[PDB]
């Protein structure tokens, strides 16, 4: 106990630090920049097929081409333009929650309640989509994946750990331990040095990917962390969680800028992501609508209300030309 | 002779209550095919039959106000735009009478042996039997295209053994399909009877409401079209019965063809699914 | 002794971060999405000539 | 409009959507059933006849097939994935007769996790199947151990009869949704093989139920 | 991944015979199929497409009326059944496989050939160098024309290159103009707009001797070039 | 077949 009463007088000693370094706040440095004008977007593209319901998508690095996953048990690789489904991956386990797709555009990766991550091979001499690789060695459900290069992803599960996977072997390279609850979200930094996860417990953590300790610790939430998008930039991220709040963090100064809660707004929050100069903050909830939030002023500036059901998955093109929305109602929606 | 002193007061209803029901079925059927185009899904065999049923009522309605003009101004039309009008009237009337039916033995089947139903058909088969119903009401009505022409009486029967020969078609129409939906739903209420149910209250209202509504939508019009083949044929000579009939004859009619109107909110939107659908269209 | 791995973490590495102040960081935030902003299309919405989404 | 190529990717579109469209048909024919019992409440009895994560199994009987999923793996939130299983026809519930006496008594924590489950926000219209099984030692341990030990409101004699009548009756009164939702209750027997039967006819009930939705009638 | 065509022989004029391919090593089911013959000391030719799922068929107007091709999926065969066979029917025939979705690559594969001997608004593209003269390490370029505008308005210009070594068969190496095919050296790079196109060779050695052909796939039929011979 | 109208006088 002795360390004990240490441990929370560095607790102490945390805070004074955070508030010593609190000379101002957002909201009082944008007070004179220019509001952002009320954004309306419409549906250009209704993607349909699916015949339950959407958890995760992933946009690919052309822009073009994304993959969703839906608990029917398939993953579609659709050309957005044109809404044509160049394939359909039949999966093993219809439980799936994550989808990914990697950077160079060969692989898709795909997860869930079955604590096995499966990594597929779009371009193959045959004419089929092969499975790789199935990474296991999780004993919890899995959340979210990213693709690190061709050879190394990253998970994130529900037993309170993160981890690093090189696919050539498959065993795990490095483990991230330190939350105290189910992992629920993940992103990657522009430069794939770092990256961040929030769980279950209201908190939100900083890895190093090459070392593989935890940096930084986030609180400030009161519910359960179920979304988190880096800022272009990289030196911020945004939070969405169970009591209808979002928040901005910031890790050179390691504390929370701005919270954008409404009064009428008492739903969950499901995805979170930015534009591509950060100013907008679109955010997926549980009211079957999707709002889009001023990064800047924490404004709402616009609703996306063409969906039928929950919100699950929400994201924005590398270009930042389009935004695509996934719910419960087994349709994708293109916004522009 | 006789004069039918209702003339003017028939005029008046025809003309108020058609368009009534043009407007209601217009609005009632148009909101029906945009729930199911929007949300449905065009595979099960409920929504082909209330999508085509639909359909036929909505022809129906959209026909219904050409014959307002004759009660005022007779009928100018000419002599093959009438035959090609009276073709789809009797279409339309055959088909949603033929599509109410299956649909009734279709609920039947689903009700009682649920396993057959759970099994999926082919698509194959589905546009087969869609074809089989439109092209026996094809059948049905193709008499009238070449069997009627336009005489003094506006558009009326060239000889008075079609025009015999259509109402007892009618009848016998009628009467098979009364017998087949009280087979059907007589069945399935006695199958929930038998196991314990839970807000089967629900169903035995709805079914009741149902059965009523098709009765008297389609039985004294058809009792009251038997009289007047009696009468026509001068069996009876009582000239003062017929000035009761004409009016039975007009409120039999009319109370008919609601039908158009009445059928979206019996057969669609009581149900709970396309109810919660429209809601959500409705944002 | 579980509590002697959490121990440290805060110590070693919470306790010592170099933090600088919020008006710094936020002016960052502000800087770039003010020079970024022109090129994104949702913002400043793109004349009908490349949604490739027409 | 579109060149030679372009056809072509929409014809292999379209062919995806027939096979899409075909596979839906045929899973739509599986019944899906979640095991969702407490901890040492005859689990591995339940699931021994059939006449690292989720765990599947499929049976068939009177030619319908009966896909089975054990979640007790789990040991994270259920909340978090308990959302997934939304859309299942039943869900069976497995309680122990026998656990009354050996304890935080277990009874007590099987009846708080039926009320989380019955009065679930997901699980509104979602039928559940409850079986009473290791009832065999029950009859013997209700003459030397009497229920009043675990439920000082009762006014009831010592014979198995009534013990477990009274059981039944509690575990049925934490319903709250009596409108759209029932519970089968059933006391497993081995040698009669009648759980399969059971679970037969309550499926075939909410099939029945979930056909009358469908067409309008309800 | 291999096929190969069994058939063929000398036929008399006016006889009838039919073509078989066995495919073996991919996916039969999901790619198109196409028939390419090649006359003696000629050019190439195109002669028939199926698709998969059996939904569009195609002939060239030479061989339409007679010719008729069809795909066994279960026994992973295709078939060409040849009436009234005339006397400019006499050539090597090919079996390419196809497949098309967007960043796919068409005629990739192409078979070994049976030799097929009897007794005795289409889009024109022009090669008109037949030969150069050529020295192991020089920089090569090799061009083809087009009549009609190859670019489609989505941004793709539907041209294709293919290389034939002595006494082998046509292997892909550039498609849409722009991109290299699996396999190939980095060596080969393509260009071009509008109705001209080029290929280029950085570093020549001795096993890119051969004949080069340009097709056009904008629309059927496909109608290959004339060739260009690279000897040394 | 109730397509015809009323008329005005009959015998």
């Amino acid at each position: 106990d002795q360390l004990r009463q240490e441990a929370e007088q560095l607790k102490n000693q945390i805070r004074d630090a955070r508030k010593a370094c609190a000379d101002a706040t957002l909201s009082q440095i944008t007070n004179n920049i220019d509001p952002v004008g009320r954004i309306q977007m419409r549906t250009r593209r209704t993607l349909r097929g699916h015949l339950a319901k959407i958890y995760a998508m992933h946009w690919g690095t052309d822009s073009r081409l994304l993959v969703s996953a839906s608990q029917d048990g398939k993953l579609i690789i659709w050309d957005s333009y044109t809404t044509n489904k160049v394939h359909a991956i039949p999966l093993r386990s219809s439980w799936v929650m994550t989808c990914a797709y990697a950077p160079s555009g060969n692989y898709v990766a795909c997860g869930g309640l079955d604590n096995i991550c499966s990594i597929y091979n779009l371009k193959t001499r045959e004419g089929n989509v092969r499975v790789s690789r199935e990474l296991a060695g999780h004993t919890g459900y899995l959340s979210c994946c990213r693709f690190l290069d061709d050879n190394q992803i990253v998970t994130s599960s529900g037993d309170t750990t993160c981890a690093l996977w090189d696919i050539e072997t498959g065993q795990q390279t490095t483990t991230f331990t330190g939350h105290t609850g189910d992992v629920m979200s993940l992103s990657l930094a522009p430069d794939t040095r770092l990256f961040v996860s929030g769980a279950c417990d209201a908190s939100a953590k900083l890895w190093d990917v090459r070392e593989g300790m935890c940096r930084q610790t986030f609180t400030g939430h009161e519910s359960d962390i179920n979304a988190i998008c880096f800022f272009p930039n990289g030196n911020a991220f945004a939070t969405g969680s169970d009591d209808a709040t979002c928040r901005l963090f910031d890790l050179r100064a390691d504390q929370e800028l701005m919270t954008y809660s409404h009064d009428n707004i008492i739903c969950g929050i499901t995805s979170v992501s930015f534009s591509k100069s950060g100013r907008l903050l679109l955010a997926g909830y549980d009211d079957f609508n999707c709002n889009v939030w001023d990064a800047l002023k924490a404004d709402r500036a616009g609703v996306l209300a063409g969906h039928d059901n929950r919100v699950s998955c929400l994201g924005v093109t590398d270009d930042g030309m389009a935004v695509a929305t996934g719910s419960w109602d087994s349709f994708l929606k293109i916004w522009n | 002779p006789c004069e039918n002193q209702a003339w003017v007061f028939a005029t008046l209803a025809t003309t108020v209550l058609y368009c009534l029901v043009f407007l209601l079925s217009l609005v009632g059927n148009s909101l029906v095919l945009w729930v199911l185009v929007k949300y449905e899904s065009l595979e099960s065999l409920t929504n082909i039959f209330i999508l085509n049923l639909c359909l036929s009522d909505l022809v129906f309605a959209c026909l219904l106000p050409v014959w307002i003009s004759p009660y005022h101004w007779g009928w100018v039309l000419g002599d093959f735009l009438c035959k090609l009008l009276n073709m789809i009237f009797s279409i339309s009337l055959y088909s949603s009478i033929f599509f109410l039916t299956i649909m009734t033995i279709h609920r039947y089947l689903s009700v009682v042996s649920p396993l057959s139903t759970l099994r999926v058909p082919t698509l194959r088969c589905r546009v087969l039997v869609t074809m089989a119903v439109w092209v026996a009401s094809i059948l049905s009505s193709i008499l009238d295209t070449i069997f009627h022409k336009v005489l003094s009486s506006g558009c009326d029967y060239s000889e008075l053994t079609w025009y015999l020969t259509s109402v007892y078609q009618h009848n016998l129409f009628f009467l098979l399909s009364l017998g087949i939906i009280l087979f059907c739903y007589v069945e399935i209420l006695r199958t929930l009877f038998r196991s314990r149910s839970k807000r089967r209250h629900r169903t035995v209202k709805l079914i009741f409401a149902i059965v009523v509504a098709y009765f008297l939508s389609w039985g004294p019009y058809n009792f009251t079209l038997f009289l007047q083949t009696l009468f026509r044929t001068q069996i009876i000579r009582s000239c003062e019965a017929k000035q009761q009939l004409e009016y039975a004859l007009l409120i039999c009619r009319n109370l008919a063809f609601s039908h158009c109107c009445f059928n979206p909110v019996l057969y669609v939107f009581v149900g709970v699914k396309f109810r919660t659908h429209l809601k959500h269209v409705l944002r | 002794i579980a509590q002697a791995r959490k121990l440290v973490q805060q110590l070693k590495m919470e306790a010592n971060i170099d933090r600088i102040k919020v008006s710094k960081a936020a002016a960052d935030l502000m800087a770039y999405c003010e020079a970024h902003a022109k090129e994104d299309p949702l913002l400043t919405p793109v004349p009908a000539s490349q949604n490739p989404f027409r | 409009t579109l060149s030679a190529e372009d056809k072509a990717a929409v014809e292999r579109s379209k062919m995806i959507d027939r096979n899409l469209r075909e596979d839906g048909e045929k899973a739509a024919r599986e019944v899906k059933l979640l095991l969702l019992g407490a901890g040492e409440s005859g689990k591995n009895t339940i699931v021994k006849q059939m006449k690292t994560g989720i765990v599947e199994t499929h049976f068939t009987f009177k030619d319908l097939h009966f896909k089975m999923f054990d979640v007790g793996a789990q040991r994270s939130e259920r909340k978090k994935w308990i959302h997934c299983f939304e859309g299942v026809t039943a869900i069976i519930f497995c309680v122990a007769l026998s656990d009354y006496d050996l304890v935080m008594n277990r009874m007590h924590a099987s009846m708080k996790l039926f009320d989380s489950i019955c009065n679930n926000k997901w699980f509104t219209d979602t039928s559940i199947i409850l079986f009473l099984n290791k009832k065999d030692l029950f009859e013997e341990k209700i003459k030397k151990s009497p229920l009043t030990i675990c439920y000082p409101e009762y006014a009831g004699s010592n014979t198995y009869e009534e013990a477990a009548a009274y059981i039944q009756c509690q575990f049925e009164d934490l319903n709250k949704r009596k409108d759209t939702k029932e519970i089968y209750t059933h006391f497993t027997c081995s040698t009669d093989t009648k759980n399969v039967q059971f679970v037969f006819d309550a499926v075939t009930d909410v099939i029945i139920k979930n056909n009358l939705k469908d067409c309008g009638l309800f | 991944v291999q096929l190969v065509e069994s058939g063929g022989g000398l036929v008399q004029p006016g006889g009838s015979r039919k073509l078989s391919c066995s495919a073996s090593g991919f996916a039969f089911s999901s790619f198109g199929m196409h028939w390419v013959r090649q006359a003696p000391e000629k050019g190439l030719e195109w002669v028939a497409y199926i698709s998969s799922g059996s939904g569009t068929i195609y002939y060239a107007d030479t061989v339409k009326g007679r010719f008729t091709i069809s795909r066994d999926d279960p026994k992973n065969t295709l078939f060409l059944q040849m009436t009234s066979l005339r006397s400019e029917d006499t050539a090597m025939y090919y079996c390419v496989r196809s497949i098309y979705y967007y960043g796919s690559s068409p005629f990739d594969f192409w078979g070994q050939g049976t030799t097929l001997t009897v007794s005795a608004a289409d889009i024109v593209m022009t090669q008109a160098t037949s030969s150069v003269p050529v020295t192991p390490g020089e920089s090569v370029s090799i061009s083809c024309r087009s009549s009609k505008s190859l670019l489609h308005s989505n941004g793709n210009t539907y041209l294709y290159w293919f290389l034939q070594r002595p006494g082998q068969s046509p292997q892909l190496l550039i498609y849409r103009m722009s991109n290299l095919a699996s396999g190939v050296p980095d060596r080969f790079s393509g260009s071009g707009s509008g109705t001209a196109f080029t290929l280029t060779i950085s570093r020549l050695e001795a096993e890119d001797v051969g004949v080069y052909y340009c097709m056009q796939h904008l629309e059927y039929p496909l109608t290959f070039g004339a060739g260009t011979k690279l000897e040394l | 077949v109730g397509s015809e109208v009323s008329d005005k006088r009959t015998c």
